[PDB]
RNA sequence: CCGUGAGGGAAAGGUGAAAAGAACCCCGGGAGGGGAGUGAAAUAGAGCCUGAAACCGUGGGCUUACAAGCAGUCACGGCCCCGCAAGGGGUUGUGGCGUGCCUAUUGAAGCAUGAGCCGGCGACUCACGGUCGUGGGCGAGCUUAAGCCGUUGAGGCGGAGG
RNA sequence: GGUGGAGCCUGGGAGUGAGGGCGCGAGCGAUAACGUCCGCGUCCGAGCGCGGGAACAACCGAGACCGCCAGCUAAGGCCCC
RNA sequence: GGGAUGACCCCAGGCGGUAGGGGAGCGUUCCCGAUGCCGAUGAAGGCCGACCCGCGAGGGCGGCUGGAGGUAAGGGAAGUG
């Protein structure tokens, strides 16, 4: 039993009790946050248009994140240069609890 | 959400006739289905492939003047080393193998397109080795 | 007063080594052809990101095309029932449906069969 | 390379030896050889403006009054100096000698008294000068020296 | 003849690989029949001929 | 509970010597002793040396029963060479490494229950 | 004043273009010489005023 | 040490608080080591403080004999380790992608220069003038040079001059 | 009309003063040259960063701030590699 | 814009780059801070780190080694990468 749910420009498949990192948001943690949007449930015959409508998923700011930092790197031969740039790719951490209809 | 990727797979076979088809019409299937593109749980480097099984391969038919005009070359090492041999001298001396080139280069290159080449059983006219089970396109 | 090198070339040379362990023979045994190694890890990991993204949406195209050519038809023409069957949503993403949730997928099928037509 | 001890000669042919191409070995490159552009003996003396030296020593005062620890006396009586009678004078003066005193007087038996204190610095009154007075927390003058002290600017 | 030289240094890799073969064969040894010692065949048992 | 004997500075170069431990390594003494008599290489002397003395200091020192150990560990080390200059032609003057040694051998008890 | 909170004014010491030293700073390799030819050279140039 | 000579001309410092510098015993011709002993410490043992890197070796895990390569990178998988866990570290099988660094050039992977590798040394300064800017001081003015007085690293005077 | 990393003025600091390919217009050449010399544009230079052209500075596509296992397209493609 | 006078939050735009210009920082040796402070319950230096802070140069922290030094905030000066 799962849906198909929006958030920060991707597509998500999600469960009752599924731990899931998502693209940073506004919320502060523990506050609860339902999207709006969902895109197919997983019982079938609900699916279609933008979003099948009055339909939601809840699902809970757990806090906030910071990935693991990636050092992104530019070279070009011959010319003398150089760049280091150091990176890490803010989240939010969510638990999706309930499929509402 | 990660992608999904199959453990392994239940290596199903396949037959193919081949008598009337063409060739290279016929073998791009045959392609398809040893490097199992077909199957929705596709994967670049497993090779969850097909055990493709191929007979009447003397009975393999093309168009065009290709029986005569069409050469075959091979180098060797040596000085005036290349072998140049025409399609239907082939054909009268190793049949098949017309099947097995136009196969083999229409499969990927590197050590896992050479594994799936192997998967690739081809008899000449009927029959075979009939061990497994053979679904048969036609 | 002098300030000589000391200890400054010798700290540098090992942040960089650390960063080259794995690399074949003297690529991470070398202060040079570690550096040298590493421009080209560089700027390879920066645009093998890029191609990340690409290679994988060739993977999921390759799953759905197979899948839906069970269910009789194009990749092509697949996509352009959902373009005008509303049924923007998507994907390619998932594909995952194709494989573990096929009626899911089957049902998609249908309803991109029947579109303005 | 000019000044050190080495021969003028040419190390080496300089074509053929398919070696590097060399000069004497006081060169700068060599181990051993000259230094380029390192320290010779200099004066890093300047003149400051003297009216800026007569307001900064305004200033630096003025900011030591403005904090209250400006006191000004007359005459101590810790005088014949040994520190011992120093130190009493001082206390009897509120100072703990917790706060870094400079000691200002032209009084000679006073000043010797003093010197050997962890916290005190100490000066006749045309010693006077901003760098002792910031450093010292507390400033402390007699009235010979507050005179000149005003004397001294204007 | 001009002065052949190698052109590239030697890979730590391609001379161990090279001395593969340059490990001994410990010596074939037999029981001495009349001494307890061991001793190499068809030759004079350094005990006791 | 182990023994061993290490020869420092041995005027030998260690590749050469190194051949010979490896055909040791491992091996019960009572072959070892065998296999160094009959290998025939200036470095089968001294590996012999250093075997022996560390089987005698197993026994003495070590209270570990002669009958019962064979070689555990045995390795050589490079250790300082010697520098000497080799008059050439043209007067050229090459310098040749003479080389040397680090011979360790460690013994230890078989099983033996 | 303690002579921690001494300190100058925000022009005033303002110190230092050298370089020299690394890529990054901009002013590496050539040193703003700018590769060329007499102008590079160690003297350099000829007075210019004249 | 090199040069007939004039002359050239180096390398090379560190045990420990104290020699208490390892009696004696064992292997050995010696060297060397192993015990014992000394010491707070002996991988501080005289080839002696710290003891980096290239370099050489022993042991362990992963890997490798139908594959082709600027040696990396991106993905999945396998085996190994660390953590309750989701997770992280090692390794590399296959798959995608991929023409070393510097320098000089219109143009370089370039079959154009330089570099065997590592460590240390190695190149935009300083004086006096100048011209812009900037932080402050004083402003129809500004400012002293030599020198003279005085000083726990104390400052003042000095108006020639500019 | 046009608010633009536009314009003008005074000043401080430069670097450059070997260019090259392509298009169009001419000259020299042979209605030769990856030839040479000017003009107007362009790109490489410095965008040997990306896509296409098998591969390839300068031809087609497009001006790469960083991340994403999301979407639409450009050139060029949709039998298999 | 908001009136905090900024250093903070929202909005919107720019951010390929060689010669070269401008701008902010990091690190090294030394001086004032210092008759202070850190320190044998372990200085500098060395070896690991999958940990925290920083765009980065860097800084932290932990563990092992090492055995007598080190030296804040804030400024000054150079034989400074
Ligand atoms: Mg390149
Ligand atoms: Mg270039
Ligand atoms: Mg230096
Ligand atoms: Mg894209
Ligand atoms: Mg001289
Ligand atoms: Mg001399
Ligand atoms: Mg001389
Ligand atoms: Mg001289
Ligand atoms: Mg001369
Ligand atoms: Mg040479
Ligand atoms: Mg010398
Ligand atoms: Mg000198
Ligand atoms: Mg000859
Ligand atoms: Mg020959
Ligand atoms: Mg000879
Ligand atoms: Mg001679
Ligand atoms: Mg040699
Ligand atoms: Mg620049
Ligand atoms: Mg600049
Ligand atoms: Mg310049
Ligand atoms: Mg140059
Ligand atoms: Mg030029
Ligand atoms: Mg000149
Ligand atoms: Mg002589
Ligand atoms: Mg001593
Ligand atoms: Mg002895
Ligand atoms: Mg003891
Ligand atoms: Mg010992
Ligand atoms: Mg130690
Ligand atoms: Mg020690
Ligand atoms: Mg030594
Ligand atoms: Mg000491
Ligand atoms: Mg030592
Ligand atoms: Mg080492
Ligand atoms: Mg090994
Ligand atoms: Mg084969
Ligand atoms: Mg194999
Ligand atoms: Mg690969
Ligand atoms: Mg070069
Ligand atoms: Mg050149
Ligand atoms: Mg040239
Ligand atoms: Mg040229
Ligand atoms: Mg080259
Ligand atoms: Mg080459
Ligand atoms: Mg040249
Ligand atoms: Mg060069
Ligand atoms: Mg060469
Ligand atoms: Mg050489
Ligand atoms: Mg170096
Ligand atoms: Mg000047
Ligand atoms: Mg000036
Ligand atoms: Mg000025
Ligand atoms: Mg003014
Ligand atoms: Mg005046
Ligand atoms: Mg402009
Ligand atoms: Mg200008
Ligand atoms: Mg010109
Ligand atoms: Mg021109
Ligand atoms: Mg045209
Ligand atoms: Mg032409
Ligand atoms: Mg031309
Ligand atoms: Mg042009
Ligand atoms: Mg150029
Ligand atoms: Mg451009
Ligand atoms: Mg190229
Ligand atoms: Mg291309
Ligand atoms: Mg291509
Ligand atoms: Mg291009
Ligand atoms: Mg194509
Ligand atoms: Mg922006
Ligand atoms: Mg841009
Ligand atoms: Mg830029
Ligand atoms: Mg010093
Ligand atoms: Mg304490
Ligand atoms: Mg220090
Ligand atoms: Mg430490
Ligand atoms: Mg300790
Ligand atoms: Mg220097």
């Amino acid at each position: 039993m799962f849906a198909i749910v929006k958030t920060g420009g991707k597509q998500y498949r999600v469960e009752p009790g599924l731990k899931l990192r998502v693209e940073k948001l506004d919320a502060e943690p523990g506050a609860t946050v339902e999207l709006p949007v969902l895109l197919l449930g997983g019982e079938k015959t609900v699916v279609g248009t933008p979003v099948v409508e009055g339909a939601s998923v809840v699902a809970e700011v757990l806090g906030h994140g910071r990935g693991k930092k990636i050092l992104v790197s530019k070279f070009k031969a011959k010319v003398q240069y150089r760049r280091k740039k150091g990176h890490r790719q803010p989240y939010t951490e969510l638990l999706i609890k309930e499929i509402r209809g | 959400m990660k992608t999904y990727v199959p453990k392994q797979v239940e290596p199903r076979w396949v037959l193919i006739d081949a008598e009337g088809k063409t060739l290279g019409r016929l073998a791009t299937k045959i392609a398809t289905l040893l490097r199992g593109k077909h199957r929705p749980d596709w994967t670049p480097n497993v090779a969850m492939g097909d055990f493709v099984v191929v007979v009447n391969a003397d009975k393999i038919r093309v168009t065009g003047k290709k029986l005569e005009q069409k050469i075959y070359t091979r180098y060797s090492g040596y000085p005036g080393g290349l072998k140049k041999i025409p399609l239907e001298k082939m054909l009268a001396t190793h049949p098949e193998r017309v099947l097995e080139h136009a196969v083999k280069g229409m499969l990927p290159k590197g050590p896992l397109g050479r594994r799936l080449f192997k998967r690739l059983k081809v008899y000449a006219g009927p029959d075979h080795p009939h061990q497994a089970q053979r679904p048969e396109k036609l | 007063p002098r300030a000589k090198t000391g200890v400054v070339r010798r700290r540098k040379h090992k942040k960089i080594l650390k960063l080259a362990k794995g690399y074949w023979g003297l690529r991470s045994k070398s202060f040079r052809k570690a550096r040298e190694t590493l421009f080209a890890a560089g700027n390879y990991a920066y645009a093998h990101r890029k191609r990340r993204k690409r290679d994988f949406r060739r993977l999921w195209i390759v799953r759905i095309n197979a899948a839906c050519r069970q269910h009789g038809l194009n990749y092509s023409t697949f996509i352009h029932g959902l373009k005008k069957a509303g049924i923007e949503v998507d994907r390619k993403n998932l594909a995952d449906l194709a494989v573990r949730e096929p009626q899911v997928f089957a049902e998609l099928v249908e309803r991109a069969k029947a579109a303005q037509g | 390379r000019g000044e050190v001890a080495y021969s003028g000669r040419k190390i080496w042919p300089q074509k053929h030896t398919g070696r590097a191409r060399h000069g004497d070995i006081g060169a700068p490159i060599f181990v051993g050889g000259g230094v380029v552009f390192g320290p010779k003996p200099r004066d890093y003396s300047y003149t400051l403006p003297k009216k800026v030296r007569k307001k900064g020593l305004a200033m630096a005062v003025a900011d030591r009054a403005r904090e209250g620890k400006l006191l000004l006396v007359e005459a101590f009586a810790g005088v014949n100096g040994k520190t011992k009678e120093f130190l009493a004078w001082a206390k009897e003066a509120g100072l703990d000698g917790s706060e870094s005193v400079l000691l200002v007087t032209g009084n000679e038996l006073v000043r010797r008294a003093a010197r050997n204190l962890p916290w005190v610095v100490t000066l006749a009154p045309e010693g006077l000068n901003v760098y002792d007075i910031v450093r010292t927390e507390r400033l402390v003058m007699d009235l010979d020296a507050w005179e000149v002290f005003q004397n001294r600017i204007g | 003849a001009k002065h052949p030289v190698p052109k590239k240094k030697t890979s730590k890799a391609r001379r161990d690989a090279r001395r593969s073969h340059h490990a001994l064969t410990p010596p074939t040894l037999v029981p001495c029949p009349e001494c307890k010692a061991m001793k190499p065949p068809h030759t004079v048992c350094p005990e006791c001929g | 509970m182990e023994a061993k004997a290490i020869a420092r500075y041995v005027r030998i170069s260690p590749r050469k010597v190194r051949l010979v431990v490896d055909l040791i390594r491992g091996k019960s003494l009572e072959e070892a002793r065998n296999i160094l008599r009959y290998t025939n290489k200036r470095g089968a002397y001294f590996v012999a040396k250093v075997l022996e003395s560390a089987a005698a200091n197993a026994v003495n020192n070590h209270d570990m029963l002669e009958d019962r150990l064979y070689v555990k560990a045995a390795y050589v080390d490079e250790g300082p060479a010697l520098k000497r200059v080799l008059p050439r032609a043209r007067g050229r003057a090459d310098i040749i490494k003479k080389r040397t040694s680090h011979i360790t051998v460690i013994l230890g008890e078989k099983h033996g229950k | 004043m303690k002579l921690s909170d001494l300190r100058p004014n925000p022009g005033a010491n303002k110190r230092r273009k050298r370089v020299g030293r690394g890529p990054g700073s901009g002013h590496g390799k050539t040193a703003t010489r700018g590769h060329k030819g007499q102008k590079s050279r160690s003297g350099g140039l000829k007075d210019p005023r004249r």
